[PDB]
RNA sequence: CCUCCGAACGGUAAGAGCCUAGCAUGUAGAA
């Protein structure tokens, strides 16, 4: 990928003689002035503050938790979601079966990223005469902020004029990799969820986890045991791993998701759903008002306008 | 220069007042932060605001010799020079106790022994808690009465040495001073 | 026993024999023992580098013979 | 006709551009440069320490029309400045 | 049995560059 008429005459005689030298990455040549202010010591070390220019320890790292490079890792997000992966699990009709709304999965989908714990509140009527098959109605976001693994919601639950129709059928949550199970966080919201909403009801609540699997996503149907409720309700260990959890905790849930019923979505009515970029509003005595809009972008211009301020 | 003694001070114990701290620790006090921050052109109006803010008393501490607040005003007070009665009102203070042992030591430092028996006696009287920092950085609660037992005591009070005080009895034997009449 | 020689170079050129398991604390008792000054009121400097007292003299890597800065405070 | 030495009754923003990294070209001015400028010495200073060092200096205040004499205080004042805090709390 | 334990120096990079010091003085003539 050269050019014939750059190369000198050197050049050519190397090229019909022998071969030339290449020059690996591992190969380097380490043998304007940005000013930085550090919390220093002098020689007698005096705790200074002094202002340097000697460009000596200014290479940044930006790796993997940066919000620009997670910006730019969710940028082609979109075009992620194609193989949408699919968990066949292994749920004989327990109770209302898991027919989902495909249009609503696919704009949730593309509206997360992939760094924090983004989820929402996925309620919906049964359908006329449904014996078996659940209304996937649409799912509500509060502003909150997300961990690695869990997802830290508003305190207080919705209530809208469209939601009185609806039932609660769950939570749903992606989480940042898949996992063939429920994570201690999943199991701990939710407990928390049948502890406090009483719209999340034993049977009738469900965990849409929508995890990010290789290439694709991965949507997977759970729900949680009496006894397993219990134990993720009491569980003060609120970490990746918690002390206290057993594999009946959890089970499958058998579920679809089709294209038949366009379902709806619950946004803020106030501010945006992602609050991730800017935590000191997700807390627990969170009441705000939802309202019928689609979500907004995981990092769009109001997601995390902090950044912007520069 | 903002350490320079003001050139309307006594010669107390014969040398410069600021001279009754150790000259290592008059130094480190000189390049510390809280003696070009908060003690620069403070009179003796200010070192009483400074003083009501004092959270511990001590000398120094850690490897390097990093002088406390509390020294650092006491220096300021030796440069000053603020007069006998003015520290008076420092020790008859009873509601922030900090001032009055900031009184204490300078009147430790620089009164005679009559004065410094006089003025000082009257605190063993007082039992209140109180932080001391230690030479490793730490804190220890002390009370008043055992930081005016060390001004009257020890050679070294918050790693000073003190002037050398005569002994109460020479001062009692040549009627001087009244034996010490406790609280008991 | 290893001996350490504690120089401060206007003059206070000292010998002092200590064992390693000594923190810098008993050697500046010793050290203060046989120059004078009390042994808090001493400094033990590596041209910059302030030995701690709470620290073993074998972890300081101060063996025999080697020579330690004295300064005072 | 030099006045007295006035204490600062303002904090110094010696920790406000900690991380806040300053690009410097040739057209930048020694006002926005990296470190402490004395807008009254039109001088840069690149410690915390060495700027107190110089607002503290001979020169400094000699531009602001003070000098290196402190006030002598009296018995009211110290009492009364006792009693001014006594009643602010 | 043996107890005499020494020291200092020969160990400064040379620059630039800005700030504040110690210093350390400053008491004599005159119209």
């Amino acid at each position: 990928n050269v050019n014939v008429a750059s190369l000198t005459q050197s050049e050519i005689r190397d090229i019909i003689l022998g071969m030339e030298i290449s020059a690996p990455s591992q190969q380097r040549q380490q043998i304007q002035l940005t000013a930085t202010q550090t919390r220093t010591v002098n020689k007698h070390g005096d705790e200074i503050i002094t202002s340097t220019t000697s460009n000596y320890e200014t290479q940044t790292f930006s790796s993997k938790t940066e919000w620009r490079v997670r910006a730019i890792s969710a940028a082609n997000l979109h075009l992620r979601t194609n193989h949408i992966y699919v968990s066949s699990d292994d749920i004989k009709e327990t109770g209302y079966t898991y027919i989902l709304p495909k249009n609503v999965l696919k704009k949730f989908i593309c509206i997360s990223d992939l760094r924090a714990q983004i989820a929402g509140y996925l309620y919906g009527v049964s359908p006329p005469d449904n014996p078996q098959v659940k209304e996937i109605r649409c799912i509500v976001m509060v502003p909150q902020w997300g961990t690695h693994q869990t997802v830290h919601l508003p305190g207080q639950l919705p209530q809208h004029e469209y939601l009185k129709e609806m039932e609660p059928l769950g939570w749903i949550h992606t989480q940042p990799n898949e996992s063939p199970q429920l994570s201690p966080q999943d199991v701990t919201t939710h407990a928390k969820i049948m502890a406090d909403n009483p719209s999340w009801d034993g049977e009738k609540t469900i965990i849409i986890t929508c995890s990010f699997t290789p290439g694709s996503c991965t949507l997977t149907a759970y729900k949680l045991t009496p006894s397993g409720y219990e134990w993720g309700r009491q569980n003060t260990d609120k970490g990746n791993n918690p002390k206290g959890y057993l594999p009946s905790h959890y089970e499958r849930v058998q579920m679809l998701l089709s294209d038949r019923f366009l379902g709806f979505f619950m946004v803020p009515a106030q501010s945006s759903w992602n609050y991730n970029f800017m935590g000191v509003r997700h807390d627990p005595n969170m009441k705000y008002e939802l309202q019928l809009a689609n979500p907004k972008e995981f990092y769009h211009e109001v997601h995390r306008p902090s950044h912007f301020l520069n | 220069m903002a350490n320079r003694t003001v050139k309307d001070a006594h010669s107390i114990h014969g040398t410069n007042p600021q001279y009754l701290v150790e000259k290592i620790i008059r130094t480190r006090i000189y390049e510390s932060k809280y003696w070009k921050e908060e003690c620069f052109g403070l009179t003796a109006e200010l070192v009483v605001d400074k003083a009501m803010e004092l959270r511990f008393v001590g000398g120094v501490y850690g490897g390097n010799i990093k002088p406390t607040p509390f020294l650092c005003l006491t220096l300021k007070m030796l440069q000053i020079q603020p007069e006998k009665d003015i520290i008076v009102e420092f020790i008859k203070n009873e509601d922030f106790k900090y001032v009055r042992m900031l009184g204490a030591l300078y009147m430790r430092l620089t009164g005679t022994a009559i004065d410094c028996y006089k003025y000082l006696e009257p605190l063993y009287n007082d039992y209140r808690k109180i932080k001391s920092q230690n030479r490793n950085g730490e804190f220890e609660l002390m009370h008043v009465d055992e930081f005016i037992d060390e001004l009257l005591h020890s050679e070294r009070v918050c790693d000073i040495i003190l002037p050398r005080l005569q002994k109460r009895y020479v001062l009692e034997e040549a009627e001087q001073l009244e034996p010490r009449v406790s609280a008991l | 026993m290893i001996e350490v020689v504690c120089n401060d170079r206007l003059g206070k050129k000292v010998r002092v024999k200590c064992n390693t398991d000594d923190t810098i604390g008993d050697l500046k008792k010793l050290i203060a023992a046989q120059t004078g000054t009390r042994w808090n009121k001493i400094v033990l400097k590596k041209w910059y580098t302030i030995f701690k007292d709470h620290v073993s003299l074998g972890d300081y890597e101060i063996h025999d013979g080697m020579n330690l800065e004295l300064y005072y405070q | 006709k030099r006045e007295l030495l006035r204490h600062r009754d303002y904090k110094v923003d010696l920790e406000s551009k900690l991380g806040k990294t300053i690009v410097i070209t040739k057209t930048t001015p020694q006002s926005e440069m990296g470190g402490y400028y004395c807008n009254v010495c039109d001088c840069v200073v690149k410690d915390s320490i060495n700027f107190l060092d110089h607002i503290n200096g001979k020169k400094h205040q000699r531009n602001l029309g003070m000098s290196m004499r402190v006030e002598r205080s009296t018995l009211d004042q110290v009492k009364k400045r006792f009693e001014v805090n006594k009643k602010k709390m």
